[PDB]
């Protein structure tokens, strides 16, 4: 057998000695400080297990009971959430009356005049309001008490600490071994069939025998209360058979193959909920089915013990082309030899996959009562484009630590890897070309609006009244996705979202979804989209590509991955290293990011968002002004950005004015951050040696030099500090404005 | 924070609410909301799709300002070994491409140093800093005359 | 089987040789252009660049122009394609102003080199009349 | 060409000769400290100025010192 | 004797036949992969290897990879165009970290550096301090 | 120096644009330049206080001659409280037809309001017509002449 367990015994004695010696993990910082960058070095250091220790499988052991540390964290965090909904909200209130009553779990002290912030929401209940859709995700569950929500508080502390044992016990009593870790083809069988499939199973089951029947009373109109106990479904089929009649027949039309039977429960409607403007549970009650079959059938594609399956090494090296060369061979051990290598490829799917998350969650909406809580639907969006934002940048930060310190050269001759090294000026100068015309394009398109529209020539303008730009490849999509349901999709009832078309939902009295048509305004923005992507991947790729040399520096490998420079010779060296590569293109995401979460909070506001009355009169938030308003910059600035401001600046004296202080705080913080960027550390060394003189006229100076912050820890401070100000600022510009709305 | 302050006393001096500044001075949010706020109504309604006036010109000058500055940015936070390896890709392109062959820079293309792009990105920041403000000062006072 | 490998045979000399650099279609082409073809004077070198470039200089200037609805759309922009050749050989005649140095030798066995003095200015005459010349052909050719 | 200076505090350790990335300079005899050896610096045309070599000198403060100076094509690095 | 290479878009460009070009040579006992300073990978060939590159350091910086990391050593050679060649490293056959009887002094000060004069003292002259 | 700076041999050597970028930046600091001086330093600040001294009767002269050819001073004499002064007249070929509409607001062409406070200046010192200004503009040309 190739697949086995090997674990050694007592690896690591459990003692508070080490606790007591800051710096013990590395060879240079366990001397003790002599500086005050010690302190700084002891930070930067911690988790950077591979310069620690020169044994893979030490490296190894340290990486999976830290894992075991952050699910503990989380654990703790979800308890938190649950106890916080049990003890301090107002579920209940909510549950009667979700059109009326405002969500909240936080509740503040009133100590220094803070009580305020207690907004009157409703159902005799005082507090902050959240927007994290706790409530929405609950009612789903079909939860309705709290007594419910305080079990999973309890669940949640107890995995907490089954956690931190479990990351006690592997990596002092039972650490395995480097021939368990390096078991790629059983580790892939294990996460699609069991992390995965049964973990689809085992949730389509909760769906279908607790929170199915308990979300058609509630949708029906009982009370919260006349819905009977959650296990009362599991025993009396006469209750299960009332809401679904296919429970007579039981389990013997799943044996006999009469799957159809179940047409009652496993449904492929489409559309929303017309009563909650939610998707039909009945929908993704099927599909957790068709992706847990689709995942354990997955999790037999690899070969561990027995002869059937495939060796992920035979695979790779078989693909190989007449351009080429060897192709795939050598990444095996790269992928099996290097945890960097790993990252780079999961921390970009990670961060691709939230992106994707955030861009299905607005358009089909799948909790119930979310869809018309559009602070709930503007938070939840932005915040998975920001985590998606930071996770993608990372993955190029590791492919980058990897060519510096896991690549050879011996491992790779004339595969992939060598030989996109070999033609990596081209890659760069053709990508930079595209950028240069991506800008000039796109941005130029406004510059033209603004220039023609303030020499008083509208009729000249790139808009939907004169020069127009039609997204005919989009418009072409969308009637595709329309006409889908009975010809393309002839067992759909209705179209997967009402983006590409259709009917108009609502609930009460708020729309949850409408067509969104595209037009020469959308065209331009979807350019911006594409050009900020682009100049943000030219600086990450020219990072990764030349992390190991240039004909700048022939010996950057050498210098590793995190150095200020080389000097001021050769002209200028400064922010050479790959790192500062991935420190410039984290001010491209925050770019790209941010105008993506101005075109969706816009467009969402101007052309479905709004209330209506008698004869479906619809009456938007911002009254349609998106197709002659956002052509131009200064469209953009006093339609959006000064417009909208209104509520975050009028906050005062009522209960959403922490999103004014906070807005003001940020914008503090993002101007702090310009003293670290734009200056640099000779000139704040220089005047430390004045201040450290007047200490020593008066016999006294602390024996750790003070020393200011070094050139490459000066940056990270500044850009630390401008995503913190900047992200902020919008975060409170964003709540305060969708909580007035909603 | 000089001309800031001379303006505002004034413009509520002349608006003949003087007690407006008196209150709204004491914490910094009055500043942002009654003062840049409220009094660039008349500046950003400039030009607009309905049509233009003849502040269209300062409006326009107003955005002018904020890309000057912030184009200044990128001479302050990203440094030189960044643009000298970008360069060298694009000095090898123009060397391969036929046809553009037959021409040739006389004198060889280099990143701007370090001292140089500390004067460029300052020199960018300040105009752009200047004109923006000349921009609002200007208009918000003649839009309201008073 | 591989499709790329080092320019003339030598691997330390930066450049690939790729389907797209050295493939049947790209020389037979490139060696056909007037730019390289062998047995052309200078002047006809340019002439027939102008000739294929000012013709289609043309169409933005028509179009996409501040008098393009008007009665005088053609002539609007006819003006303004010349204005821009006007500006493209006051390039032409800069960069050889000082890229090439004057001969002393009367000497001149190869009078039709292009990368000289003497050449490139009757290559950069040769551009101005065949765009000029374009310019009016395509006048003709839309006033249908 | 760039202008590299080295004072008499020499130890002859020959760190800044290690250092170097582009054979500026070598250690030549010398009587006047323990090591009988002090560096030189014979070919400062191929210096590029990227002060490795102070950054790599013991003494306090250095001996070995780099100016700025006019730049050719090999001060500046080109490999175009 | 050129190693085994299939060629990149990192090598010489104009400036090699136009300006000065160099070339490095080495003796290796036997065949083993190498990483390129322009480029990925190498094989280098038993007996003598040369490889042409296009600045010092490039070159420099193959021998000191060469050195530590695989215990050989080489020679480096300045190409003009006409064709005259100059011998570089090591300048007389001897590593320049080690003492060579017969070298001579080049820009030296006989003083330490707080020794140096006021740049006032040395006004309206074409000099500098460090050069008195 | 036989390059483009011919006062730095040691900025005319150098093959790269950086050449062209520092012989503009370093052209006034007359004190580093290739074998100058103490006595031809002083000569050549002394005849350029005299150049800069002409630019400034220049500016003046300007200023003085769009009023008297373009402005509204003998309208504004006449009215000083009701009138808007004119800094001077736009002819800008990329102007709409609104736009000449906007800056001629009770005017009869298109036209910048002045700004500088020239008008108010000119008025109390004696000024009352457009042949005063205008003779004044004469005399500072030939004073920048001198
Ligand atoms: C808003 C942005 C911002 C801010 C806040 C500062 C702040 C500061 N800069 Mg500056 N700087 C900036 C932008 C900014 N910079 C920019 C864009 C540049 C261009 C690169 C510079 C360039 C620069 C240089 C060259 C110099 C400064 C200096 C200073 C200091 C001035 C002394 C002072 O004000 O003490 C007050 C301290 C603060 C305002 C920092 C905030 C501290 C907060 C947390 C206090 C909270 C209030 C209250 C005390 C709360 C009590 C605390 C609690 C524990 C009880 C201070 C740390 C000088 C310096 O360091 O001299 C001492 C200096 O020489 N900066
Ligand atoms: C069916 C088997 C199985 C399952 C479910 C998992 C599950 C997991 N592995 Mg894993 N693994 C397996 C086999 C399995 N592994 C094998 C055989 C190997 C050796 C090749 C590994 C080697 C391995 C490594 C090296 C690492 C993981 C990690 C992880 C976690 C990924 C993080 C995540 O998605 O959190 C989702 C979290 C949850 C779903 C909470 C579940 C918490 C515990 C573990 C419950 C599961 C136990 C049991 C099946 C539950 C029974 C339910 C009951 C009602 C019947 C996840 C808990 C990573 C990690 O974080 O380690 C701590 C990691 O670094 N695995
Ligand atoms: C993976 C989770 C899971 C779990 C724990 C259960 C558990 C159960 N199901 Mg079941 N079920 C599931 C998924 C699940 N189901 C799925 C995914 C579907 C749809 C494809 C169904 C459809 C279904 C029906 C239609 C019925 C059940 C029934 C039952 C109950 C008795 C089954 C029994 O004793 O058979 C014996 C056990 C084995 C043969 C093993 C039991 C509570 C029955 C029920 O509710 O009885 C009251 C019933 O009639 N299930
Ligand atoms: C699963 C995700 C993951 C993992 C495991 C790692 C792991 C690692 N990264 Mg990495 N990284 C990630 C994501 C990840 N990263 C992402 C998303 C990015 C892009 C932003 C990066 C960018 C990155 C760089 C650029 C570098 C690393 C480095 C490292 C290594 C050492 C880290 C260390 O010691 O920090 C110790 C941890 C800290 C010092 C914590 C400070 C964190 C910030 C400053 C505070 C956050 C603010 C807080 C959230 C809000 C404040 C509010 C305020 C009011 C208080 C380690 C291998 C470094 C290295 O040497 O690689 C080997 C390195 O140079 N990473
Ligand atoms: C508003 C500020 C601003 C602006 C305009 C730019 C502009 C640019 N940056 Mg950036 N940058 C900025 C801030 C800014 N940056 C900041 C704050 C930082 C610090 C983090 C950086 C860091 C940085 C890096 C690290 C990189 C860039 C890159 C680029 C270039 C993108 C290519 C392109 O489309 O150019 C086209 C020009 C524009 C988009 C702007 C003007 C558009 C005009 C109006 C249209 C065409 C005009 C025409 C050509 C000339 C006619 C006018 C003239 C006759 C008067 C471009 C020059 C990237 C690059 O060079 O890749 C190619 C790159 O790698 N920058
Ligand atoms: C780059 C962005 C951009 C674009 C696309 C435009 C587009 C336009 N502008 Mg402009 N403009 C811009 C930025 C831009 N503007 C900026 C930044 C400003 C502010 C300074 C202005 C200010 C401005 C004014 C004041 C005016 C315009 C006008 C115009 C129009 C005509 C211009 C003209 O004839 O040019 C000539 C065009 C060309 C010579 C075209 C060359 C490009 C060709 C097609 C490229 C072909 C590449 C080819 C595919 C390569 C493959 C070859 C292979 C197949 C062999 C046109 C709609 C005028 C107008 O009336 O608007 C209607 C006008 O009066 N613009
Ligand atoms: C401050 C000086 C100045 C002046 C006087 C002009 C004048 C003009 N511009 Mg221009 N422009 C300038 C600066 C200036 N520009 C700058 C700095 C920019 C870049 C930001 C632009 C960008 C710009 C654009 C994008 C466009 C103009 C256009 C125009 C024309 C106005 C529209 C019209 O009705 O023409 C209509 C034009 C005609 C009816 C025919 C005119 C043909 C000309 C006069 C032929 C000239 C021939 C001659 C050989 C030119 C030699 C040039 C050189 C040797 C000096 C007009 C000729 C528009 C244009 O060219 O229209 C086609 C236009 O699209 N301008
Ligand atoms: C896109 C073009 C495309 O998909 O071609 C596909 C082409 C296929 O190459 P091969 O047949 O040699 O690939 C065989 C194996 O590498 C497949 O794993 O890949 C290239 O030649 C890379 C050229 C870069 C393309 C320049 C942009
Ligand atoms: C929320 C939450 C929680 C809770 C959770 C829970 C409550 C869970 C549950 C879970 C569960 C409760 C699961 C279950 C599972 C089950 C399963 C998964 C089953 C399966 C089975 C199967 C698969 C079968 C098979 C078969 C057949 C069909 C036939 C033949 C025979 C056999 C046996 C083979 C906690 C506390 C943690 C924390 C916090 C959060
Ligand atoms: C798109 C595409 C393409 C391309 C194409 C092209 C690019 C074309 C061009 C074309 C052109 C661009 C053409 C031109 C033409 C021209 C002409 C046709 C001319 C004519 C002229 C004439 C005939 C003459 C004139 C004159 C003179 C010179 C003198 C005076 C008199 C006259 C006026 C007569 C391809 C194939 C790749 C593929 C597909 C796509
Ligand atoms: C200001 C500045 C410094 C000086 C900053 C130093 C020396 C760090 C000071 C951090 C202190 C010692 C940590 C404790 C923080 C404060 C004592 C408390 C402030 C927090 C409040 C909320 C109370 C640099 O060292 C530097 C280096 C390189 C580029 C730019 C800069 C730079 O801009
Ligand atoms: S400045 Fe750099 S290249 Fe010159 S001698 Fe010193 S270390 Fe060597
Ligand atoms: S200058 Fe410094 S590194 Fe060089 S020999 Fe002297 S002490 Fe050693």
């Amino acid at each position: 057998k190739n697949v086995q367990i090997f674990v050694e015994k007592d690896a690591v004695e459990t003692s508070f000695e080490k606790w007591s010696q800051p710096g013990h993990f590395s060879r240079t910082l366990a001397k003790g400080p002599k500086t005050t960058t010690w302190i700084w070095n002891l930070h930067a250091d911690a988790h950077d297990f591979d310069s620690q220790t020169n044994s893979l499988e030490e490296v190894s052991r340290k990486i999976f009971s830290a894992h075991f540390g952050q699910l503990a964290a989380i654990f703790l965090w979800i308890s938190g959430m649950h106890f916080h909904g049990a003890y301090f909200s107002n579920y209940s209130a909510w549950l009667s009356d979700p059109i009326k009553i405002k969500q909240s779990s936080q509740v503040v002290w009133p100590i220094v005049g803070q009580e305020i912030l207690n907004a009157d929401v409703g159902g005799n209940f005082q507090g902050v309001q959240t927007t994290s859709g706790w409530f929405q995700m609950w009612r789903a569950e079909g939860i309705t008490s709290e007594v419910e929500l305080y079990w999973i508080a309890i669940g949640g502390l107890i995995m907490s600490a089954l956690m931190l044992f479990a990351g006690w016990f592997h990596y002092h009593k039972a650490a395995p071994k480097l021939e368990w870790f390096q078991n790629a083809e059983s580790m892939m069988n294990h996460h699609l069939a069991g992390l995965l499939g049964l973990g689809c199973l085992s949730w389509s089951g909760h769906q279908i025998h607790i929170a199915l029947p308990i979300n058609k009373l509630l949708d029906a109109g009982v009370s919260p209360q006349e819905i009977p106990l959650p296990h009362e479904f599991l025993i009396n089929r006469d209750l299960m058979a009332q809401l679904y009649p296919s429970f007579e027949k039981g389990l013997t039309p799943f044996f006999s193959g009469q799957w159809g039977v179940y047409s009652d429960f496993l449904t492929f409607k489409g559309g929303l909920n017309p009563v909650t403007g939610g998707l039909w549970l009945s929908d993704i009650a099927h599909h957790h089915l068709a992706l847990s079959v689709l995942f354990i059938i997955a999790g037999h594609m690899y070969r561990t013990n027995w002869g059937i399956g495939h060796s992920m090494k035979e695979i790779l090296e078989a693909h190989k082309g007449p351009f080429t060369g060897e192709g795939h061979k050598g990444l095996y051990e790269i992928l099996t030899t290097s945890w960097h290598a790993q990252l780079a490829i999961n921390l970009a799917m990670i961060g691709s996959l939230s992106i994707i998350v955030a861009h299905h969650m607005y358009a089909m909406p799948p909790y119930p009562y979310i869809a018309t809580d559009y602070a709930t639907q503007l938070s939840l969006f932005t915040h998975h484009m920001w985590i998606g934002g930071f996770c993608v940048v990372g993955g190029a930060a590791h492919g980058a630590i990897f060519m510096v310190r896991d690549y050879t050269p011996a491992n790779n001759y004339n595969n992939l890897l060598d030989r996109d090294l070999r033609h990596r000026d081209e890659i760069i100068s053709n990508l930079n070309w595209v950028c240069i015309f991506l800008g000039c394009h796109a941005f130029g398109f406004y510059i033209h609006n603004d220039t023609m529209r303030a020499l008083g020539r509208p009729q000249d303008m790139f808009s939907d009244k004169a020069i127009q730009l039609q997204p005919i490849f989009a418009q072409w999509i969308q009637n595709i996705h329309l006409l889908a349901p009975g010809t393309t999709a002839p067992n759909a009832l209705a179209t997967t979202s009402y983006a590409f078309g259709g009917d108009i939902v609502e609930v009460g009295g708020k729309i949850a979804m409408m067509p969104i048509k595209l037009g020469t305004a959308d065209f331009m923005v979807h350019h911006i989209h594409a050009f900020t992507i682009h100049v943000t991947v030219l600086i990450l790729l020219k990072g990764v590509l030349y992390a190991r040399s240039s004909k700048l520096i022939p010996d950057k490998a050498n210098l590793g991955f995190r150095f200020p420079c080389d000097g001021p010779g050769r002209g200028g060296t400064c922010q050479s290293s790959s790192w500062d590569h991935v420190f410039l293109g984290l001010f491209w995401m925050y770019n790209a990011i941010s105008v993506v979460i101005f075109h969706f909070s816009w467009k969402m506001q101007s052309d479905v968002w709004g209330t209506v009355t008698a004869d479906g009169s619809i009456s938007h938030i911002t009254g349609g002004n998106f197709a002659q308003s956002s052509i131009t910059i200064n469209g953009w600035l006093r339609d959006f950005l000064w417009s909208q401001a209104s509520q975050v600046i009028q906050s005062y004296g009522s209960a959403s004015s922490a999103y004014g202080l906070i807005f003001l705080g940020a914008h503090f913080i993002w101007a702090f951050s310009l003293m670290f960027l734009f200056s640099g550390r000779g000139y704040w060394q220089e005047l430390i040696e004045s201040i450290v003189w007047a200490h020593n006229k008066l016999n006294f100076a602390p024996a750790i030099q003070p020393r200011a912050l070094s050139i490459t820890q000066g940056r990270a401070v500044g850009l630390a500090h401008y995503l913190l100000g900047g992200i902020g600022t919008t975060w409170a510009f964003f709540l305060a404005r969708s909580l007035s709305i909603t | 924070w000089v001309t800031f302050y001379w303006h505002w006393k004034h413009m509520t001096i002349w608006g003949g609410n003087p007690g407006q500044f008196d209150e709204s001075s004491n914490y910094i949010m009055g500043w942002l909301r009654d003062y840049l706020w409220l009094n660039s109504s008349p500046l950003i309604n400039g030009y607009n799709p309905f049509g233009m006036n003849n502040l269209s010109v300062w409006a326009w000058m107003f955005l002018f300002g904020h890309l000057i500055w912030a184009t200044g940015f990128m001479f302050l936070i990203s440094w030189r070994g960044y643009w000298q390896e970008l360069i060298e890709t694009l000095v090898w392109a123009h060397e391969r491409t036929p046809l553009a062959n037959l021409i040739r820079w006389r004198d060889k293309p280099v990143a701007l140093s370090i001292v140089q792009a500390r004067l460029v990105g300052l020199v960018h920041f300040s105009v752009g800093y200047i004109l923006t403000y000349a921009a609002f000062l200007i208009a918000s006072t003649s839009g309201k005359f008073g | 089987a591989n499709f790329i490998k080092p320019y003339n045979d030598d691997p330390f000399v930066g450049h690939l040789a790729t389907p797209i650099t050295s493939s049947a279609v790209t020389r037979s082409l490139l060696k056909n252009l007037p730019a390289y073809r062998f047995g052309l004077t200078p002047l006809l070198r340019g002439l027939e660049i102008g000739l294929a470039h000012g013709y289609f200089l043309i169409g933005p200037f028509f179009k996409l122009g501040p008098l393009r609805n008007s009665e005088i759309a053609l002539f609007a922009g006819f003006l303004s394609t010349i204005g821009l050749i006007l500006i493209l050989t006051l390039g032409l005649t800069i960069y050889g102003a000082v890229v090439f140095k004057e001969e002393k030798v009367m000497s001149s066995a190869n009078v039709n080199n292009l990368q000289t003095k003497k050449a490139w200015d009757q290559f950069k005459g040769g551009f101005f009349v065949g765009a000029c010349g374009s310019a009016g052909f395509a006048l003709i050719c839309l006033y249908v | 060409s760039h202008s590299v200076k080295i004072y008499d505090t020499c130890i002859g350790c020959t760190q800044c000769v290690r250092a170097c990335p582009t054979d500026v300079l070598e250690m030549i005899p010398w009587g006047g400290c323990k090591a009988k050896q002090i560096a030189s610096a014979p070919r400062t045309e191929d210096c590029v100025g990227c002060k490795r070599c102070e950054s790599a000198c013991p003494t306090d403060f250095l001996s070995v010192r780099v100016y700025l100076w006019h730049e050719t094509t090999r001060s500046m690095g080109l490999a175009y | 004797p050129s190693p085994i290479f299939g060629g990149s878009t990192g090598g010489w460009l104009r400036k090699a036949q136009v300006e000065e070009k160099y070339v490095i040579t080495w003796d290796s006992p036997k065949e083993q992969i190498f990483e390129m300073p322009t480029g990925g990978a190498a094989i280098m060939r038993e007996g003598p290897n040369l490889l042409k590159l296009a600045r010092k350091e490039q070159c420099l910086a193959l021998g000191t990879r060469l050195r530590s990391k695989y215990k050989i050593k080489y020679q480096f050679y300045r190409v003009f165009p006409n064709g005259e060649v100059q011998y570089l490293h090591p300048k007389d056959g001897v590593y320049p970290e080690k003492v060579n009887a017969g070298r001579q002094g080049v820009g030296q000060n006989f003083r330490s550096i707080g020794k140096n004069v006021s740049p006032i003292e040395v006004k309206f002259t074409g000099k500098q301090p460090y050069d008195l | 120096a036989t390059k483009f700076p011919k006062f730095s041999q040691a900025l005319a050597q150098d093959p790269a644009t950086r050449r062209i970028w520092y012989g503009i930046a370093t052209a006034h600091d007359l004190e580093a330049h290739d074998g100058m001086t103490e006595e031809n330093l002083y000569q050549k600040i002394f005849a350029s206080h005299f150049g800069h001294l002409a630019i400034i009767f220049l500016w003046t002269a300007g200023n003085l001659f769009h009023v008297a050819w373009q402005g509204n001073f003998e309208q504004w004499v006449a009215k000083p409280l009701k009138t808007k002064p004119i800094a001077h007249s736009i002819w800008d070929p990329h102007f709409g037809e609104s736009a000449l509409k906007a800056f001629s607001k009770g005017n009869t062409y298109p036209v910048n309001i002045a700004f500088s406070g020239v008008y108010q200046w000119w008025y109390t010192i004696g000024f009352r017509t457009n042949q005063e200004l205008y003779a004044g503009s004469i005399g500072l040309l030939i004073l920048s002449c001198v």
